[PDB]
């Protein structure tokens, strides 16, 4: 039936969404870190 | 010492100076939202209730809550420029990358 | 619209809205076992030093 | 610096520079299953709809 | 660590269950108001979908 | 016809003012918990658009 379709159009709007989604995970992970651990590591030696 | 290539902090500083001015603009529309919550809780409020002691505590203590967490709402504003002046990612949709 | 007056209306709220004794049980437990933690954990920051 | 050692990699730096590229490799590896996806997006799309 | 994150999930139980008096109606009516809202909600959940 | 259908708009409310007394608590707390209800649902309708 339509049904098929509208899973089908489902589909493939998860995966637009979640494309962004790894983006945005794989930009602010390494800063969150170098901001909370590394830098202050850093200015805890100097 | 001699400009034999382009420094990277040449770009790195000119980034960081210009993120800066981030910061007002974001905390307006922190400021902007806790309005409406206000003015809708109001409303809430304004339509429901003829007991005026009743009405009254109930939008004082919705409110209160509301600046309460304007408070813990703003921390993780600053903290998000603050991450993006920790380090500079080139990995993506640049031109470099 | 009606169902909480309805509910409400019904004689003897004490006895309507009774525990059973698990929820006894339950809250009694995790009252002993937060008073616990707070001492282990005050004995662990006795001990670092 | 000028002391740059040119027989290792730099230890902190590169190390973490890449494991700030081994990050990418664990965000792939997911498995989802599409037999379930696509069974569970027609009931929740039946259920969404109700009466 | 371990012993900050069980009090963190515990904390927020415990402080009502630290208050308990059995002879109390402000508890009574306040389960009442819970209960009738969580099962308004469900019923409207399984008809209406929403 | 007239007035029957006029009474009707009526007897809903008027039934709880022909019991009303100074000093009720069971009307107090009914009309306490119904208002909590009305704000709660009306405000989540309000930003959800539910």
């Amino acid at each position: 039936p339509q049904l098929e379709r509208q899973v089908e159009t489902i589909r493939n709007l998860v995966d637009s969404y979640m494309a962004i989604v790894n983006k945005t995970v794989r930009d602010l992970m390494p800063k969150t870190i170098m901001h909370l651990m590394i830098n202050n590591t850093k200015e805890f030696i100097f | 010492r001699t400009g034999l290539f382009t420094p990277d902090m040449a770009f790195e500083t000119i980034v960081k100076k210009q993120v800066k001015k981030i910061r007002e603009p974001c905390l307006k529309c922190v400021d902007m939202v806790i309005s409406e919550l206000i003015s809708t809780v109001r409303q809430c409020t304004k339509k429901l209730q003829q007991y005026p002691r009743l009405r009254e505590e109930m939008e004082r203590i919705v409110t209160t809550h509301i600046r309460e967490r304007e408070g813990r709402t703003k921390e993780q504003v600053m903290l998000l420029i603050d991450i993006e002046l920790a380090y500079m990612n080139t990995n993506h949709e640049d031109f470099i990358g | 619209s009606e169902l909480l007056a309805n509910l409400y209306s019904c004689g003897d709220q004490n006895t309507l809205m009774e525990e059973s004794a698990e929820q006894a049980q339950r809250r009694d437990e995790m009252l002993r076992m937060y008073h616990a933690l707070k001492e282990a954990l005050s004995i662990i920051g006795n001990i670092n030093t | 610096g000028d002391q740059i050692d040119t027989y290792e990699l730099s230890g902190g730096a590169r190390i973490n520079r890449i494991f700030h590229e081994r990050f990418p490799f664990e965000l792939v590896k997911m498995e989802f299953d599409e037999k379930e996806l696509r069974r569970e997006i027609s009931y929740a799309i039946k259920n969404i709809h109700g009466i | 660590n371990k012993l900050q994150s069980q009090l963190l999930s515990i904390e927020k139980e415990v402080e009502e269950y630290k208050n308990f008096r059995p002879d109390d109606p402000a508890r009574k009516t306040k389960a009442l108001l819970q209960m009738v809202q969580q099962f308004a909600v469900d019923f409207e959940k399984r008809i209406e979908g929403s």
